[PDB]
RNA sequence: CUCGGAGCAGAACCCAACCUCCGAGCAGUACAUGCUAAGACUUCACCAGUCAAAGCGAACUACUAUACUCAAUUGAUCCAAU
C-alpha cells in the first residue's frame, strides 16, 4: 500500500530491459 | 447480426432412453456422433445428431 | 386492485398474483427466477442451477403481494401428501 | 503478508519474466492467508464397553 | 503520503544503471533457488512464517546426552579417499555404472549409516515425533547408543522396533527381545513408556515396563522395577507413540520409589512422568539410546481391558465442530427453498395443537 | 463403588503429531493456486541434485525434514563408482525407501519439473521409492 | 446375551460375535441403539430390523467381493509395509 | 388430542367413535365447503396413547 | 438511446456532462460446459448477474488436471412451436 514502508516490495519492470518490437 | 457460421442441434441418446442435449457444430461439417453421460442410463453412450434446431 | 366490488362491494384477488406465487402460511412467497426456460444453449451449467431454484422473495414483495390477494389464499390448507407441508410453519426464528 | 513469488513452470510468461532478471533479484508479491481458528475436531468418550 | 521502509527493501543491491551487462538467470530452476533462499531469511515484513511457522524458543536446545566422540578427521579422510580410488580403478565399476546396471548393498549402507549418522537422523526423526518436547519438555540428545527393539511374533519371525514403524498390540503381547552394545562392568536403565496413551490425564504417561541396573547387554538379568504391560490403544483414539529410553547409569542406583508392585495392573500406579523420573536421577543417569514404534487399537487391547485391567473398554469418537450457518432471518430474500431445512431441527411432520 | 481404572477422562487428548495426519483428517494447505509448488501435502519427496551429489528429502509440510539420504554420507558413498550419475540417484532412492518404512512414511507427494519429471535419474529415483514400497501420491483428506 | 439366545442358531450366534464384536460388551450382551426418530415406536422398529439384519447377513453367507472403502485403502497399503518389514531369527 | 378429549369426558370411548361424535365433543372442525374430506389420524402422541 | 475497458475519479467502494479515448452484438476448443450442496459477492432498489468448499458420479496415473479459453459478445412476461 502507497502510505506503508513495504511500498512498491513487488516492483519488477524496473529491473527488466524495456521492449519495444 | 453477422454470417452465420455455425448452427445449434439437437443430439439424441442411441441407448433409447430419450435423453437429449443441443450442442453447437459447424454448418458446412458432418453430422456430430459423440460420447455423451446419460443420466438415464448413468453412463457415457453415443449419440447422433437429429435435427437443427436453429442457426447461430 | 378493485377494492370493493359492484356485485358484491368486496375486495378482489389479482389472478396475475396466484398465476406465479405460492404462499406459504408463515407468511413466506415462493417464486421461479424468470429467464430459467430461456435461451439455454448460451447459459453455463452453475447458471441454469440457479435459475431451477424456488426462492424466497422480500418483505417489500411479500407485503404488495399479501395486499393484491383476499384472505381465502392466506388460509391453513391441508393438502394430502402435499409437497410444501414442511415449509408452511417457520422453526427456531428468533424475531 | 508479503511472500517470494515462484510461479508455474508450465506459465510460460511468467517464466520468461523470470529468466530474464538478473541474478540475485527476487520478485515478490502480495498474499491473504486464513488462519484456523478451530481444530479438525476432537475425540470424545462414547461409550464404555 | 509516504512512509520510509524499515529496513532493506529487496532487489536494492542491483545496480540498475549495467542492466544490460549484469548475467540474468536465464533458468527457473536457478531462480527457483534464489527465490527459496530468500523466502527462509528473516524479514522486517509480514510473512507467512510470522503466522504459521511453529515458535521456537530462542534459547537452544539444551543437550543432556552422551558426549561426541572423538574422530581423528586427518587420518578418517586420507582412508576415504584411498577407498574411493581403488572402487574407482576398478574398470568393471565404471562398466556398469556407464550402463546404469550398479547398485548398492542395502544392508552395508544401513550397518555404516547406524555407525555415523544413524545417532543424529534418530535425533531428527525423534524431534519430529515429538518425543523431546513431550518426554523431557524440549531437550534434546544423540541416541549415541544403538537400540535393537525387536518383538518376536510366532517361532520363526521377529517385528523389528526403528523410529514410528507401526507395531499392532498383538505383535507387542509379550515383552520385546532387546540387544545393545555394551562394555562389561557398565549399567543401563530401559523403560517403555506410552506418550499418549493415557487415559485420565492429558500430560501424563503410562509406565509399560521399567528395568534398572541392567549389567552390561544382559537385559534379563536386570531388575524389573516395573512389570512389562502390552499397549492398550484405546479404540477410537488415534495412533498412539511408545518410547524405549535406554539409559547409562553412572554408578548403581535405587529404584524403590519407583518400584511398582509385581503384577501393575492399576492405572493409577503405571501413571509416570519421564521427565520427573529422568529429573531427580539426572546426576547418576543419562540418555543413551531411544527407540519408538506407532500402536493403534487391534481386537487383542480387549483382552487388556476386561481381563488384565478388570474395566471396561473406552471406546472414543472423532467428532466434528457443528456446522455454521448465519442467523435465521424472517424474510431469506433469494434464498432457496431449502434455506429453511438448514434451521430444522427434526424431519418428521409436526401438526402443532392439532 | 466405581472402578479407579474407569475413571476415563471425557475428550481423549493424543499430541502425536502424525495422529491426525494418519486418521486423514488433518488439514492440508490448501491455496497457492498461483504458485509453485502446491502446498496441499503432509509429506514430500523433495530431490537436490547438485554438480557433485544428490540427496533426496522426506519433509513435513511445516518445513520439518523426517528422513534423508545423500551421497554426501560415508554410508552411501562408499559403494558408488560416481555420486552424480543415474545409479547415484537410483540408488538414492532405494536406501530412501527403506529409511522411509522405518521411519513409518508410506505416503508422500513428487513435485518434480516438467524437465525433471521426464529425466531418466528422477524416472528411476521413483520407480525405486515405489517398488522400495513408499507410495508418492497421498491419500485425499476426509472432511465429513 | 447373544451366546444364551436360543432363538437364534448357534452357527449365527458365533458369526455375529465375530462381525458385530464391537457392539457387544464385557457381559457378552449385543446393544442396539437408534436415535433417528421422535417416536420411541420407530427407533425400537429400527433396532429391531437391525437385528433381522444381522441373522439375515450371517445365515447368508454372501461370498460376493465389496467394494474397498477409501478408508481400507490406505491401511491395506499400511499393513502390506508392516508385513515387508518383519524379519526372520538368524538362528532358528 | 384424541387421548386428550377422552381424559376429559369430550369423546366417549365406550362407544364407536367416529365424525359425529368428533364434532359433538368439539374435537375437530371440519368445513365441507372449504373440501376437507374429513379427519386424519396423524402420529403425534404415540408414545403416551 | 443497450453492454464492456481507460481517463476525469492519484490511495476501500461509489461518482456526472450533447466530457475525453478505445471496443462489443463473437469465435474457438470440450461433449461429465453431469448432478448436488455449506458459505459468500452484487453495478447503489427490484429483476437479473457472480464465486464457490464438502458430497454423488466421473477423470487420473504430474497436458499450471474436476465450475473450459475469452472483457463486453446481450433480451423479461405473455404467447407460439414441440
Ligand atoms: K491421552
Ligand atoms: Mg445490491
Ligand atoms: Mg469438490
Amino acid at each position: 500500500y502507497k502510505t506503508k514502508p513495504t511500498h512498491g516490495i513487488g516492483k519488477y519492470k524496473h529491473l527488466i530491459k524495456a521492449e519495444e518490437p | 447480426k453477422s454470417k452465420s457460421k455455425n448452427i445449434l442441434v439437437r443430439m439424441v441418446s442411441e441407448a433409447g432412453t430419450g435423453f437429449c442435449f443441443n450442442t453447437k457444430r459447424n454448418r458446412l461439417r458432418e453430422k456430430l456422433t459423440l460420447l455423451h453421460y446419460d443420466p438415464v442410463v448413468k453412463q457415457r453412450v453415443l449419440f447422433v445428431e437429429k435435427k437443427k434446431i436453429r442457426s447461430l | 386492485l378493485t377494492y370493493f366490488s359492484a356485485r358484491k362491494g368486496k375486495r378482489k384477488t389479482v389472478k396475475a398474483v396466484i398465476d406465479r406465487f405460492l404462499r406459504l402460511h408463515c407468511g413466506l412467497w415462493v417464486r421461479r427466477k424468470a429467464g430459467y426456460k430461456k435461451k439455454l444453449w448460451k447459459k453455463t451449467p452453475a447458471r441454469k442451477k440457479r435459475l431451477r431454484e424456488f426462492v424466497f422473495c422480500n418483505k417489500t414483495q411479500s407485503k404488495l403481494l399479501d395486499k393484491m390477494t383476499t384472505s381465502f389464499w392466506k388460509r391453513r390448507n391441508w393438502y394430502v401428501d402435499d409437497p410444501y407441508q414442511k415449509y408452511h410453519d417457520r422453526t427456531n426464528l428468533k424475531v | 503478508t508479503k511472500e517470494v513469488y515462484v510461479p508455474h513452470p508450465r506459465n510460460t510468461e511468467a517464466v520468461d519474466l523470470i529468466t530474464r532478471l538478473p541474478k540475485g533479484a527476487v520478485l515478490y508479491k502480495t498474499f491473504v492467508h486464513v488462519v484456523p481458528a478451530k481444530p479438525e475436531g476432537t475425540f470424545k468418550l462414547v461409550a464404555m464397553l | 503520503r509516504r512512509t520510509p521502509p524499515l529496513g532493506p527493501m529487496p532487489n536494492s543491491d542491483i545496480d540498475l544503471s549495467n542492466l544490460e551487462r549484469l548475467e540474468k538467470y536465464r533458468s527457473f530452476d536457478r531462480y527457483r533457488r534464489r527465490a527459496e533462499q530468500e523466502a527462509q531469511a528473516p524479514h522486517w515484513w509480514r510473512t507467512y512464517r510470522e503466522y504459521f511457522g511453529e515458535k521456537t524458543d530462542p534459547k537452544e536446545k539444551i543437550d543432556i546426552g552422551l558426549p561426541p566422540p572423538k574422530v581423528s578427521r586427518t587420518q578418517q579422510l586420507l582412508e576415504r579417499k584411498q577407498a574411493i580410488q581403488e572402487l574407482r580403478a576398478n574398470v568393471e565399476e565404471e562398466r556398469a555404472a556407464r550402463l546404469r546396471t550398479a547398485s548398492v548393498p542395502l544392508d552395508a549402507v544401513r550397518a555404516e549409516w547406524e555407525r555415523t549418522c544413524g545417532p543424529y537422523h534418530k535425533q531428527r526423526l525423534a524431534e519430529y515425533y515429538g518425543l523431546y518436547r513431550d518426554l523431557f519438555h524440549g531437550a534434546t540428545f544423540v541416541p549415541r547408543v544403538p537400540l535393537h527393539v525387536a518383538y518376536a511374533v510366532g517361532e520363526d519371525d521377529l517385528m523389528p522396533v526403528y523410529c514410528g514403524n507401526e507395531v499392532t498390540p498383538t505383535e507387542a503381547a509379550q515383552a520385546p527381545e532387546v540387544t545393545y552394545e555394551a562394555e562389561e562392568g557398565s549399567l543401563w536403565t530401559l523403560l517403555l513408556t506410552s506418550l499418549d496413551g493415557h487415559l485420565l490425564e492429558p500430560d501424563a504417561e503410562y509406565l509399560h515396563w521399567l528395568l534398572t541396573n541392567i549389567p552390561g547387554n544382559r537385559v534379563a538379568e536386570g531388575q524389573v522395577t516395573c512389570p512389562y504391560l502390552p499397549p492398550f490403544p484405546a479404540r477410537g483414539s488415534g495412533i498412539h507413540r511408545l518410547a524405549f529410553l535406554l539409559f547409562k547409569q553412572d554408578q548403581p542406583i535405587d529404584f524403590s520409589e519407583d518400584a511398582r508392585p509385581s503384577p501393575c495392573y492399576q492405572l493409577a500406579q503405571r501413571t509416570f512422568r519421564t521427565f520427573d523420573f529422568y529429573k531427580k536421577h539426572q546426576e547418576t543417569m543419562t540418555p543413551a539410546g531411544l527407540s519408538f514404534f506407532q500402536c493403534r487399537w487391534d481386537d487383542s487391547v480387549t483382552y487388556i481391558f476386561h481381563q488384565l485391567l478388570d474395566m471396561r473398554e473406552p471406546v472414543f469418537e472423532f467428532v466434528r465442530p457443528p456446522p455454521y450457518h448465519p442467523k435465521q432471518k424472517r424474510f431469506p430474500h433469494r434464498q432457496p427453498l431449502r434455506y429453511l431445512d438448514r434451521y430444522r431441527d427434526s424431519h418428521e411432520p409436526t401438526y402443532g395443537i392439532y | 463403588d466405581p472402578v479407579e481404572n474407569e475413571a476415563v477422562a471425557p475428550e481423549f487428548t493424543n499430541r502425536n503429531p502424525r495422529n491426525l495426519e494418519l486418521l486423514s483428517v488433518a488439514r492440508k494447505e490448501r491455496g497457492w493456486r498461483t504458485v509453485f509448488p502446491s502446498r496441499e501435502f503432509w509429506h514430500r519427496l523433495r530431490v537436490i541434485r547438485t554438480q557433485h551429489h544428490v540427496e533426496a528429502l522426506v519433509e513435513h509440510q511445516n518445513g520439518k525434514v523426517v528422513v534423508s539420504a545423500s551421497t554426501r554420507e560415508w554410508a552411501i558413498k562408499k559403494h558408488l563408482y560416481s555420486t552424480r550419475n543415474v545409479v547415484a540417484c537410483e540408488s538414492i532412492g532405494r536406501v530412501l525407501a527403506q529409511r522411509c518404512l522405518e521411519a513409518g512414511i508410506n505416503f508422500m507427494v513428487y513435485q518434480p519439473t516438467p524437465w525433471e519429471a521426464a529425466s531418466d535419474s528422477m524416472k528411476r529415483l521413483q520407480s525405486a521409492m515405489t517398488e522400495g514400497g513408499v507410495v508418492l501420491r497421498e491419500p485425499q483428506r476426509i472432511y465429513e | 446375551h447373544l451366546a444364551t439366545a436360543e432363538w437364534i442358531a448357534e452357527p449365527v450366534r458365533q458369526k455375529i460375535a465375530i462381525t458385530h464384536k464391537n457392539k457387544i460388551n464385557r457381559l457378552g450382551e449385543l446393544i442396539l441403539t437408534s436415535e433417528s426418530s421422535r417416536y420411541q415406536f420407530r427407533n425400537l422398529a429400527d433396532c429391531l430390523q437391525k437385528i433381522r439384519d444381522m441373522i439375515t447377513e450371517a445365515s447368508q453367507t454372501p461370498k460376493e467381493p465389496t467394494k474397498e472403502d477409501v478408508k481400507l485403502h490406505r491401511i491395506r497399503i499400511e499393513n502390506m509395509n508392516r508385513e515387508r518389514l518383519r524379519q526372520k531369527r538368524i538362528h532358528s | 388430542r384424541l387421548q386428550y378429549l377422552i381424559d376429559l369426558g369430550r369423546v366417549d370411548p365406550s362407544q364407536p367413535i367416529d365424525l359425529t361424535q368428533l364434532v359433538n365433543g368439539r374435537g375437530v372442525t371440519i368445513q365441507p365447503l372449504k373440501r376437507d374430506y374429513g379427519v386424519q389420524l396423524v402420529e403425534e402422541g404415540a408414545d403416551t396413547f
